[PDB]
């Protein structure tokens, strides 16, 4: 149970604001793209 | 039979509120002549309020406006799936505001997804519908108010299954028909679209202050 | 020019509820937009929040006893330093007027 996540250059990483954060006009499009990803992935997938 | 009266105002309370107005009062009593057997009751009032102003603004929290216009219901890595049975998806968003003086932030989701099929400029047949109920008498207040209602062609919307489970988390989303079809009916009076009629509405009472 | 300041607006009613006290000028008094002021006791109490609509008034009496008719209520616009939706300044009334029918005959 020893894992650990090592950073590196095939790593990506960006911040997400919590829900009070999210209402600035420029991370309210943030949270809201941040959203459309999360919804679009688990449900359908890729057609790769 | 003795005649009371008021004592001593009292210090008077500090501003409760450090934004806007707020209220500070002043207590007295009646303990000085009191009244004995009887007489009056020191006549008056025996508390002074005040408003205190401290001259510096203060909250307000944002509220949701109207959902806005469902986005083309589309399908990823896709062409139009107009016409077609192919369930897609759409978004649709909302805006806060009124939030002023570091008020509360809107709480919730401001943006929403459903499934959805896509009958945008699709030819489809379609059927009368009935006489829809009677609307406002419109205008209000106005000369000859009357209302109106309406018969429509309405589209025959096509039997597709209304709902697609995937996976993952074994989700099951409600799909809904987006778009403006093409209805095709036969001709009712005249008209292909919709045919109305309208009553003027009797004994109009006249708009006057509540 | 002063007014009256109340501490609460009850937009159930219109009324205006909590009086805090006079002698104070509008500006002040809506400092705390949840507060409220009105001209003496006359009426017309605006609230120092953002201007919204109230609540659609019961029904009026149908103008006749007899056959069809019609009926109005209304719904006032109140609030303050803003506009209701539809350019509406706070004060303003709208109407809806139905078709009633207390009797089918005459
Ligand atoms: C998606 O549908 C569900 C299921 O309820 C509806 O499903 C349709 C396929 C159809 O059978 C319809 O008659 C049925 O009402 C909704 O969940 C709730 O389900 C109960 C059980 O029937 C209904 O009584 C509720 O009206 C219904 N809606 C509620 C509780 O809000 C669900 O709401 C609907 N939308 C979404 C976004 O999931
Ligand atoms: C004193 O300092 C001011 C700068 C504000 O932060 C005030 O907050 C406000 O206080 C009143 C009641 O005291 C409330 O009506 C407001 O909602 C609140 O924000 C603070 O008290
Ligand atoms: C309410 O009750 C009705 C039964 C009538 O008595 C109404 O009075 C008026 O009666 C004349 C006929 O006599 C009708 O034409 C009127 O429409 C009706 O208003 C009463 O107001
Ligand atoms: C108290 O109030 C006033 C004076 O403050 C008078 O009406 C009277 O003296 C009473 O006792
Ligand atoms: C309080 O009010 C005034 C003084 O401010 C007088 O009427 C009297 O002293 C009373 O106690
Ligand atoms: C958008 O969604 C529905 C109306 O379709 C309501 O929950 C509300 O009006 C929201 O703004
Ligand atoms: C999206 O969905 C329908 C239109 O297809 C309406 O309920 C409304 O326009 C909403 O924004
Ligand atoms: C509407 O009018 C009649 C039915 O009343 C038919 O010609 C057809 O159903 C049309 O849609
Ligand atoms: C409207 O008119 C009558 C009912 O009043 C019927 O022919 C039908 O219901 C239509 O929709
Ligand atoms: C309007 O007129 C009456 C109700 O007043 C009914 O025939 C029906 O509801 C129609 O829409
Ligand atoms: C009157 O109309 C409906 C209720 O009939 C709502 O939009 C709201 O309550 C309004 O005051
Ligand atoms: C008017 O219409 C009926 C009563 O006639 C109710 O729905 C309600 O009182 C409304 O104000
Ligand atoms: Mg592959």
């Amino acid at each position: 149970p020893n894992l650990s996540y090592i950073i590196g250059k095939d790593t990506w990483v960006e911040h997400w604001p919590e829900e009070d954060e999210c209402q600035d006009e420029e991370n309210q499009k943030q949270c809201q793209d941040l959203g459309a990803f999360t919804e679009s992935m688990v449900v359908f997938g890729c057609p790769n | 039979g003795v005649a009371g009266g008021w004592g001593p105002w009292g210090p008077v309370s500090p501003c409760p509120v450090t934004c806007g107005l707020g209220q500070t009062m002043e207590q007295r009593t009646c303990n000085h002549p009191v009244p004995q057997h009887g007489g009056p009751f020191c006549a008056g009032d025996a508390t002074r309020t005040h408003i205190c102003n401290t001259a510096v603004p203060c909250p307000v929290d944002g509220e949701w406006d109207s959902w806005g216009e469902w986005s083309p219901c589309i399908r990823r890595n896709m062409k139009s799936i107009s016409c077609q049975e192919i369930p897609g998806q759409q978004s649709r968003g909302r805006t806060c505001r009124g939030r002023k003086f570091d008020g509360h932030r809107c709480a919730g989701q401001q943006q929403d997804i459903r499934h959805c099929y896509s009958i945008q400029h699709c030819p489809l047949k379609g059927s009368w519908s009935e006489w829809s109920t009677w609307g406002l008498c419109m205008p209000p207040c106005g000369p000859n108010p009357t209302r109106a209602r309406q018969r429509l062609c309405t589209p025959l919307l096509p039997k597709y299954p209304p709902t697609v489970s995937m996976v993952e988390g074994q989700g099951e989303k409600n799909v809904t028909f987006w778009g403006r079809p093409l209805p095709r009916c036969e001709e009712l009076q005249g008209q292909k679209l919709v045919v109305e009629e309208k009553r003027p509405c009797l004994h109009v009472p006249a708009c006057k202050d509540p | 020019d002063p007014v009256l300041c109340f501490t609460q607006y009850e937009e159930s009613s219109g009324k205006c509820k909590g009086l805090l006290g006079g002698g104070v000028s509008v500006e002040d008094c809506c400092l705390n937009t949840a507060f409220a002021y009105q001209k003496r006791s006359g009426g017309l109490c605006q609230p120092c929040r953002s201007p919204r609509w109230s609540l659609w008034s019961t029904w009026a009496p149908c103008s006749v006893t007899c056959s069809e008719g019609s009926q109005l209520r209304y719904r006032r616009c109140v609030g303050w330093n803003g506009q209701c939706s539809g350019k509406v300044a706070p004060g303003t009334l709208e109407w809806q007027l139905q078709a009633c029918e207390d009797q089918q005959c005459c």
